[PDB]
């Protein structure tokens, strides 16, 4: 069962309200810190670290073993993208800047060389394959009433 | 199966030249099939057709008498408009089915000609382009609320344009 | 030879 | 059962039959299969 | 048509006087008999539309809705048979009576010709819905939800009526197919433009765009299974049917009186499909999906192409059935738990092994898995819109993708995880709810098989 | 002309029959896996007949079984096109699936829902056969999406392996991103030619017809593995090995290429596609070979190899050798499946340790799987006569013999080397070094259901390539006039790969301590491409779906604007009109103002 | 290809095998309760390497929370038994 | 994974965990067990060098340099243990790891067979209700009003009677 | 070496603010522990509570849903950059798409009026 006192409210501008809000959300004051006040609706729901849920201690037998979250432990406002079937902030041995740099450099090099090779291609030192009947001008639709350029092919 | 409608071009079958010292499998295979499968199936088909013939039944084809057209139909009055518009819907449906027939015959011709579809499969394509210019100039930009009135407006605007062109 | 826990399945 | 054994729903069968017959007729008689003008342009009359 | 109505007008006294131990079964079976008899309309041998009097009529675009309604009635009944189990016999009888009145009104309107009769019925649809939603909900905001519903609908209703009057006076009569055989063209001035508005604004406010989609979630959430069913299935379809039947006159206005509405419909489809990803409330997710599909319906209705109309009808029917089914499933998972939230119950499919295959078979029909009337409609409508412009496949594809995403998100946060350990209240599946799922599904199979019935005017 | 259609429908009827049995009550009494395996065997024996009749007549066939609808000059019907491609692909797929089903019947004991697994497999099989032997692009889309969803389920069979759900979601997203372009093609054709069928589409052999080709191209990149949309192939490996082979060695990826080749007639008159098929497919022969040098998981390595081969085939398409591409699909399937089969045997013998890093001495401890694995490795390298050659080496002829872009050719040959590289990597780390696995041992491979399938598949992977290369009609005109250093390039370069892999694997010893170098770290981490994409794109898209749409539009403004505004307005007007106190001294003054107003109005208006 | 499960006698014999192949301090005579730090004067390094060797011997992994607290072969065996649910 | 950790940690456990992590990553880098033993002995010497030191300054400095060196020279794709996170068996069987309370809703036509086992469930649950209330006072009596508690759980200080909160641990299904 | 990011946070160990030995910070940690232990014990006095015929209510979950669903407009206060982002999302893209479509349609219309655009086979539309 629930009640207004147990539910959220407005931005507490006084420690008097802040401490009660914290003991309600089952937290500690000095850690409690709400969102800024730009009137987007955050209200007074705590601002928590923007961490995913692959980070949490995976060994402890959490109650919500799919979320690694305990019973009353406040819930990150953006959990829907940290449900662990989604975005992962699992830190990387390599770093953000360096990985993006590597990738972009590689891809640029590849596409540049592809353009290079299209401008200066390869080909076998021969000419174009021949075709007997005006390049088969009939079998390519053509028409039975038109004598176009007589394409004669010679020997060497 | 009106063959005058569906051509079914001839079948220039080849001949067998099995020059080797080994037997054709298809011979025995198809012989055994035509033996064991077609026999019972054919007997059953004859049984069914005999029961049919003994308790035969017929059915005819509905011939819709014709009626006046939208032209000879005074505005405001309706009865005429209805007996014309429904006839026109019938004609529309028949033309659509004609299109289907053309397309079917075309795909047939194509496959049956194989890789030579660019040379021997060009006749039917001309019937197609012609029929399609017709179906376009008739039923292109009407709208799901299409009807004889809108088709007639189309025809009339097109006639006026052609006539202005002719006169200049 | 052990048990195997499971739901009803009769319904 | 009722539905599956409904006949010629919206004439999609009678129409196929009719198109076959008409195409036979016209292919034989030499007419084209579809004229680009539906109503008789004679009975019709236009302004200038 | 009386052969369809009169018995539906007899189920009422039947319910009133029948004994408690038997009213449920009696009324249910007889409503099924009504559903059966409702197929006589399908003997559409030839193209000559059916007309029974100056007061009724049928058509290929209406018959489907009629049968679907007469067949969603008993499903509402059944799905409304475990809750209100501790509510008095008189109260549950009232509930049945309201459902039946909804059925009768919807039939009479989807059949009627005169748009004024259509309108009075379109507005009488309310009272039973408002009641069902206020007197049988499970939360408190149901009141505000009903208010929004009612007043959106009536604001729409008014100028529609005023334009019907202007018509009835300028033109001689309002009967359909006479409006057709004696329509005309308009000088295309601000007068006729505002007339186009006052004629389409109500149907649109009902079939929600991006701008006025607000009363749908509140309804489908605060209201019970039957109200949710009927909303997601028909009370939207009424706007579509009205628009189809009425746009016949306003040519050509609808060429340039559409760009804003098409734009809004597409953008709203996209934004709502996105919200369907991060909307906790399951029923709210379903409602926004419904918005995403009805936006396609509208974009296909405006531009007036035959492919478009057939796709609209296909997708219409498909969404109706599929949404009723998804809502049955939601309710099911709710009665055992009493919390709509998606992330509370998780990792099922270990105790409801079958039900999943009634969850799965729905999503696949939402994300347009073929062969389904759903995809046939989506695809024909995308074809029409591609013809109308080459730069709409973009939005079609974005929507298809986001749907393929959130359908599976829903499957996977309720039937793919690992089972909780404090949901001891998981009463196994009831034959009743399994039956409801099967009945919502099977017709999808039969119609995927033979859809010629479900095409529309142009086929 | 009646036996043919009889067989072509009988195979589908056979595959149906089990599924039907699934509905019934016999399963609890019957050995469903053996039932299905044998039905599949007889389906294969049936499918064989078409091959004989086709090689003896070379007569393609086209059929229209059932008429679905008639949608006003655009009909629909269940149409099949039994030509070389599909009539051969059916037989190959069944020859593989029979063995796979035996392997599963042996590999998935101790699991209850095995009959469920089998039903899912045969359902996918039916859908793939539909896609293969289908003509109407609609039937083809049916196959497409059914394959997609079947793969979803199979990757997720263990619905607690959390990351498996995400892998399946990846797969669905990318397959839909392909379906986009496919629907684009369907629409363009239904508009510009009124039909969906290849017969009536072939007549588009003259126009620009570039948008539908781009659509089919995106469909290929999606359903197959290519640069933009490969990342879903490595993750599937999270699922079981039988499906990680079937659905990701010879099926669900060859689909896109099958589509392109069925549409080849229109790709010979578009010199842009002919090019983009090289800057897209050859590249993948590098961006995965790299990732196929340090990856430890057997299945991941094999999947990257598969992506490499598929890129190679898209390249040969780009340069117009489609029948070559198809033959390579056929051959490639055999050994790319036997490899996963052997790997599954290895794993089940051990305690679920895919990692090469914890296995060795496999030759002595298990000769059979090692012999077969070496067969497959050398066949993939391109050994001269193991059914790999008979496609790979003709392809490597054409690639240098035609006017192919330089960088494309070059990275393609580099990849042809990296093949041998990671093959010998498998060999060394698994079959030649010491037994670095745990002490306990319960090996067993003398079981027939696991020893016979590999035997049959090895015979196939050794013979069928040659048989086909000598029995098929000679579609194209080859080129048999070039220098030796261009006719034997693949051979030479694969031998080079062997030597280099030996040198380096032997360098792994010598107490040469390692160092985290960036090239190798990149290779191992796929290139960081997933690490950034799957971590920013979701985040931004979801944060937008929340901030702007949900809150800032659908809960804030579209309510503050219409309803709450009306509320405030009417509320204030009511406050005004009922702020009145009961004083006649005021009511009468008001009456008087009104009287004055009325008099003045009449006076003005006369 | 599943081998049979594990029993207490097998576990104990294996653990003794390994802790005897150990060379640093074990005088080749380990009491089942031969406490490492107390009754054998071992080091934290040695104990941790023992835990790691056991992890490798039994495939699975032992978490730090309990690796740091295990100070008895009997305790290791009790842990393994309560993890694999042996001795029906 | 049964016992819970303390809030804070100590230099001891920090260094131990760094050691185990580095040794696993080394087993991964250098495959052959001989090379692994070699470099592990080298790391052991590196540690025993500074072991005896105790100055918190040098402690923190060495630890924070060690973590940086570790994170900068670790293995990109390490050696995960299958039965543990990251592996290819984690949760693989949770789809089959049903709990018991699914039992109650069986049908009698089914629990007709398997009769013996259901002859013992009752005497197990009977072993629960008869000794539940007591398991509460043991805490509500020892719920030290000081109000500074950990997640540990005291045993049955009496004999015969059972401990507190054994249900959520006992009956936990097998691993299979 | 390494730098932080909004995605790849600075892992546990490297964090300079960790390894701190502050008595106040350690006391805060132990207070968090007291809290979490009280929570888990209150939860376990219900997970196993016999005679139970129901489930548990997650008030954190309920409050999260309340704050995402219905506590929004009341605590909402309009300001600029907010009205701005809203008007943007509500106007901009619609109008962009609209100019696109109108230009395309006018191109098509003038093309046809000229009588050029190849419409062969566009029989169904
Ligand atoms: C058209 C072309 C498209 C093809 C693509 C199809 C996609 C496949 C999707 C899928 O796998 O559906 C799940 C479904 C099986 O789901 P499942 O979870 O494995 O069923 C196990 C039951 O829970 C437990 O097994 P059971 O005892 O219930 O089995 C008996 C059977 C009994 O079914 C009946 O008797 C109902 C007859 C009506 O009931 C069912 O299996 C489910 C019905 O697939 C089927 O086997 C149904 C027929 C498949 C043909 C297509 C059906 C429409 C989709
Ligand atoms: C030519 C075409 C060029 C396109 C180039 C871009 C293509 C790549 C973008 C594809 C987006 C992939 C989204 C995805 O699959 O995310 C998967 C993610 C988990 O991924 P993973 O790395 O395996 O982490 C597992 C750790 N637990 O977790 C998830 O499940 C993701 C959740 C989905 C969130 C909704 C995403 C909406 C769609 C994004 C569209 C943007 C891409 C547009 C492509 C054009
Ligand atoms: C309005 C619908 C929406 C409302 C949903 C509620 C439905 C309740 C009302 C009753 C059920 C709906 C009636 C559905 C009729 C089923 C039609 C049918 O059985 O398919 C007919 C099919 C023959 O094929 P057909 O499309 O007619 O012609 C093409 C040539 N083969 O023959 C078949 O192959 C059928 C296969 C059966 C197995």
């Amino acid at each position: 069962h629930m009640t207004k006192d147990m539910l959220p409210g407005s931005y507490p501008r006084t420690p008097e309200e802040r401490a009660a809000a914290a003991k309600k959300y089952n937290m500690r004051v000095e850690d409690y810190e709400p969102y800024p006040d730009d009137g987007m609706g955050y209200g007074d729901y705590p601002m928590l670290p923007n961490r995913s849920q692959h980070e949490r201690d995976p060994w402890y037998q959490w109650d919500h073993s799919e979320l690694r979250m305990n019973w009353g432990e406040p819930i990150h406002w953006d959990l829907d993208m940290y449900i662990r079937n989604r975005v992962d902030t699992s830190p990387t041995p390599v770093s953000w800047d360096v990985m993006c740099k590597h990738l972009f450099g590689f891809v640029a090099f590849m596409v540049f060389m592809f353009w290079v090779g299209h401008v200066f291609p390869s080909y076998q030192p021969v000419g174009p394959k021949q075709y007997p009947y005006n390049n088969l001008y009939l079998e390519r639709g053509g028409d039975p009433t038109k004598e176009p350029e007589p394409v004669v092919h010679y020997d060497i | 199966w009106d063959k005058d409608v569906y051509p079914e071009p001839p079948s220039r079958t080849p001949a067998p030249s099995p020059q080797t010292s080994l037997p054709n499998p298809i011979t025995y295979l198809t012989k055994a099939y035509d033996l064991v499968v077609d026999w019972p199936v054919t007997l059953v088909r004859e049984f069914i057709e005999r029961q049919h013939a003994k308790n035969r039944t017929y059915y005819y084809h509905r011939q819709y008498r014709r009626v006046p057209d939208i032209t000879e139909c005074k505005e405001g009055d309706v009865l005429c408009i209805y007996e014309a518009e429904m006839q026109w819907r019938r004609d529309f449906k028949v033309d659509q089915e004609i299109m289907n027939i053309i397309q079917e015959r075309l795909k047939a011709c194509q496959q049956r000609e194989g890789e030579n579809y660019q040379q021997n499969c060009a006749k039917e394509l001309e019937q197609f382009t012609k029929v399609t210019k017709a179906y376009q100039d008739r039923y292109l930009d009407l709208g799901a609320y299409y009807s004889a009135r809108k088709c007639l407006a189309k025809q009339k605007q097109r006639m006026l344009e052609e006539r202005k062109a002719a006169r200049q | 030879r052990l048990f195997v826990v499971k739901p009803s399945l009769y319904y | 059962t009722f539905v599956a054994y409904v006949p010629d729903y919206r004439m999609q069968e009678w129409a196929r039959r009719e198109a076959e017959r008409l195409v036979k007729y016209r292919e034989v008689n030499g007419l084209p299969i579809m004229e680009s003008n539906y109503f008789d342009p004679s009975k019709i009359q236009l302004p200038e | 048509m009386l052969k369809i109505i009169l018995p539906s007008l007899m189920l009422l006294p039947l319910t009133w006087l029948s004994s408690p131990k038997k009213t449920w079964t009696n009324v249910t079976s007889y409503s099924f008999l009504i559903s059966l008899t409702s197929l006589t309309l399908l003997w559409q041998t030839d193209e000559n539309y059916k007309n029974f009097s100056n007061m009724f009529s049928s058509d290929p675009l209406s018959t489907p809705l009629i049968i679907l309604t007469a067949w969603l009635l008993p499903l509402m009944l059944m799905a409304s048979q475990n809750h209100l189990k501790k509510d008095n016999n008189v109260l549950q009888k009232l509930y049945i009576s309201m459902l039946i009145s909804l059925q009768i009104l919807l039939i009479m309107t989807f059949s009627a010709t005169e748009l004024i009769m259509f309108y009075i019925l379109f507005e009488a649809t309310l009272i039973p819905t408002l009641i069902i939603i206020t007197r049988w909900g499970n939360q408190t905001e149901r009141l505000n939800a009903g208010i929004y519903f009612l007043f959106y609908t009536l604001i729409g209703s008014i100028p529609l009526l005023i334009a019907l009057i202007l018509i009835q006076n300028h033109v001689g009569t309002l009967n359909l197919m006479i409006l057709s055989f004696t329509t005309h063209t308009l000088d295309a001035s601000w007068s006729n433009n505002l007339l186009w508005l006052a004629c389409m604004m109500a149907f649109l406010i009902k079939m929600p765009l991006y701008g006025v989609h607000l009363w749908l979630p509140k309804a489908h959430v605060e209201a019970p299974i039957a109200g949710s069913m009927i909303l997601a299935a028909i009370l939207l379809k009424l706007g579509s049917y009205g628009m189809i039947r009425i746009s016949i006159i306003l040519d050509p206005l609808t060429k340039y009186m559409a760009y804003p509405f098409i734009l809004l419909s597409l953008w709203g489809m996209i934004m709502t499909s996105s919200i369907c990803l991060r909307q906790t409330d399951l029923k709210s997710l379903i409602a926004y999906s419904s918005v995403s599909h009805m936006a396609l319906v509208i974009a296909s209705i405006m531009i007036q192409t035959p492919w478009s109309f057939m796709g609209a009808t296909m997708l219409m029917i498909a969404h109706g059935l599929t949404s009723s089914l998804l809502f049955c499933l939601a309710n099911s998972n709710y009665e055992r738990i009493h919390s709509r939230t998606m992330i509370m119950a998780r990792g099922l499919q270990m105790v409801f092994p079958l039900m999943a295959t009634w969850w799965l078979m729905a999503s696949l029909a939402n994300l347009a898995l073929p062969p389904s009337i759903n995809l046939m409609g989506e695809l024909f409508i995308t074809m029409s819109l591609f013809s109308w412009s080459n730069f709409t496949i973009i939005l079609m594809g974005i929507n298809i993708i986001i749907t393929g995403m959130y359908s599976m998100y829903m499957i996977i946060t309720t039937q793919r995880g690992k089972l909780t350990n404090h949901m001891i209240n998981l009463q196994p599946s009831h034959t009743r709810e399994l039956t409801l799922m099967a009945l919502h599904m099977i017709p999808l199979i039969l119609l995927t098989t033979s859809p010629k019935l479900i095409t529309g005017l142009t086929m | 002309m009646n036996i043919f259609t009889t067989s072509i429908l009988l195979i589908f009827i056979l595959l149906l029959s089990p599924i039907l049995i699934s509905m019934s009550n016999l399963i609890k009494h019957i050995n469903f896996p053996l039932y299905t395996t044998t039905s599949i065997k007889f389906s294969f024996i049936i499918s064989l007949l078409p091959l004989l009749m086709f090689f003896h007549n070379n007569m393609e066939y086209m059929i229209t079984t059932w008429h679905w609808v008639t949608m006003n000059s655009m009909e629909l019907k269940m149409s099949f096109k039994t030509d070389f491609f599909s009539i051969l692909f059916t037989s190959v797929a069944l020859f593989v699936t029979w063995s796979i089903m035996q392997f599963s019947s042996w590999y998935m004991h101790s699991d209850p829902n095995i009959n469920r697994f089998i039903k899912y497999l045969t359902l996918f099989l039916i859908t793939m056969l539909i896609l293969t032997s289908a003509n109407n692009m609609f039937q083809l889309f049916i196959g497409w999406e059914g394959v997609g969803i079947m793969s979803f389920l199979l990757i997720g069979w263990w619905y607690g392996r959390t990351d498996a759900n995400t892998a399946a979601l990846q797969a669905i997203l990318y397959n839909r991103i392909g379906d986009i372009g496919f629907i684009l093609a369907m629409v363009w054709f239904s508009l510009n030619m009124n039909s969906w069928e290849l017969q009536q589409i072939m007549f588009s052999n003259n126009n620009d017809n570039l948008i539908p080709l781009m659509g089919l191209l995106i469909a290929a990149t999606g359903k197959s593995a290519q640069f933009g949309l490969h990342p879903w192939l490595p993750s599937a490996m999270e699922g079981p090995t039988p499906v990680s082979a079937l659905l990701h060695s010879s099926t669900m990826v060859v689909a896109g290429i099958f589509l392109l080749v069925r549409f080849h007639p229109l790709t010979t008159n578009n010199n842009f596609i002919l090019t983009t098929m090289l800057c897209l497919g050859a590249l993948t022969t590098l961006f995965t070979a790299i990732c196929a040098l340090t990856q430890n998981d057997i299945k991941k390595i094999i999947a990257f190899s598969t992506s490499s081969q598929l890129g190679l085939m898209m390249v040969t398409l780009g340069m117009n050798q489609p029948h070559l591409a198809f033959l390579h699909i056929c051959t490639h399937a055999f050994f790319k499946a036997m490899l996963f089969m052997c790997s599954g045997s290895i794993i089940h013998s051990l305690a679920d340790e895919q990692d090469i890093r914890k296995m060795g001495n496999i030759t002595k401890i298990m000769p059979f799987t090692s012999s077969c694995l070496v067969i497959g490795s050398l066949a993939l390298t391109g050994m001269p006569f193991l059914t790999g050659f008979y496609s790979k080496d003709l392809i490597i002829e054409a690639i240098n013999t035609c006017n192919t872009n330089a960088w494309a050719l070059l990275i393609t040959l580099i990849a042809t080397s990296m093949t041998a590289m990671y093959s010998m990597r498998i060999i060394y780390f698994v079959t030649m070094t010491k037994p670095r696995f745990p002490p306990l041992i319960s090996i067993n491979e003398n079981d027939p259901d696991l020893m016979n399938p590999i035997k049959r598949l090895a015979f196939g992977s050794i013979f069928a390539g040659f048989v086909i290369s000598y029995n098929i009609p000679p579609t194209s005109i080859p080129v048999l006039t070039m220098p030796w250093f261009l006719k034997t390039t693949a051979l030479i370069i694969s031998v080079l790969g062997f030597l280099i892999a030996l040198e380096l694997n032997n360098l792994t010893m010598k107490l040469s301590m390692n160092k985290a170098n960036p090239y190798s770290s990149f290779s191992t981490l796929l290139g960081f491409f997933p690490s950034i994409i799957h971590r920013i794109t979701p985040m931004k898209s979801l944060n937008l779906s929340l901030k702007t749409s949900l809150t800032l539009l659908d809960l804030i403004w579209l309510e503050k604007t219409i309803p709450k505004s009306t509320s405030t307005l009417h509320t204030n007007m009511t406050t005004l009109t009922t702020n009145q106190k009961g004083l006649i001294k005021l009511y009468f003054m008001s009456f008087l103002i009104n009287i004055i107003l009325i008099i003045i109005l009449y006076s003005i208006n006369l | 290809s599943d081998a049979p499960p594990l029993t207490l006698d097998g576990i104990k014999d294996r653990v003794l095998y390994v802790l005897k192949l150990y060379d640093k301090i074990d005088p080749e005579k380990l009491s089942v309760n031969s406490h490492f730090m107390k009754d054998l004067g071992l080091d934290s390094l040695d104990q941790v390497e023992i835990i790691m060797a056991m992890e490798d011997e039994f495939g699975f992994e032992i978490p730090d929370i309990d690796a740091e607290k295990l100070m008895c072969p009997q305790e290791i065996v009790d842990y393994i038994a309560d993890k694999k649910d042996v001795y029906e | 994974a049964f016992c819970a950790p303390p809030a804070y940690l100590t230099h001891q456990q920090k260094v131990l965990r760094l050691y185990k992590r580095a040794l696993r990553h080394l087993e991964s880098w250098c495959i052959h067990r001989d090379k692994y033993r070699y470099f592990a002995c080298l790391m052991r010497a590196r540690f025993e060098e500074h072991k005896n030191e105790k100055d918190m300054m040098r402690a923190t400095q060495l630890l924070r340099e060690a973590e940086e060196e570790f994170w900068q020279n670790q293995h990109p794709q390490p050696y995960i243990f299958p039965d543990s996170p990251g592996g290819t068996s984690f949760e693989r069987y949770e789809c089959y790891k049903v709990p018991e309370w699914c039992l109650d809703y069986w049908h009698p036509s089914e629990k007709a067979m398997y009769p013996d086992y259901f002859s013992k469930r009752e005497q197990w649950k009977k072993l629960r209700m008869e000794s539940w209330d007591r398991e509460v006072k043991q805490l509500q009596e020892e719920t030290s009003p000081d109000g500074i508690m950990t997640e540990a759980l005291p045993p049955a200080r009496r004999e015969g009677d059972l401990p507190p909160l054994w249900w959520h641990i006992v009956t936990r299904p097998r691993e299979r | 070496k390494y730098k932080p990011a909004p995605l790849a946070t600075l892992p546990s160990t490297l964090d300079p603010a960790e390894y701190d030995v502050s008595p106040e910070t350690r006391r805060a940690q132990v207070e968090r522990l007291s809290i979490r232990a009280r929570l888990k014990r209150e939860y376990l006095l219900q997970y196993n509570d016999p005679k139970r015929v129901s489930h548990i209510e997650d008030p954190a979950l309920i409050r999260w849903t309340y704050a995402r669903s219905a506590n929004i407009y009341p605590n909402f206060r309009p300001t600029p950059k907010n009205s701005l982002l809203g008007a943007v999302a509500g106007f901009g893209p619609l109008i962009f798409w609209y100019y696109v479509f109108k230009t395309d349609r006018d191109r098509k219309e003038r093309l046809i009026q000229e009588g050029k655009l190849d419409r062969k086979f566009n029989i169904s539309y």
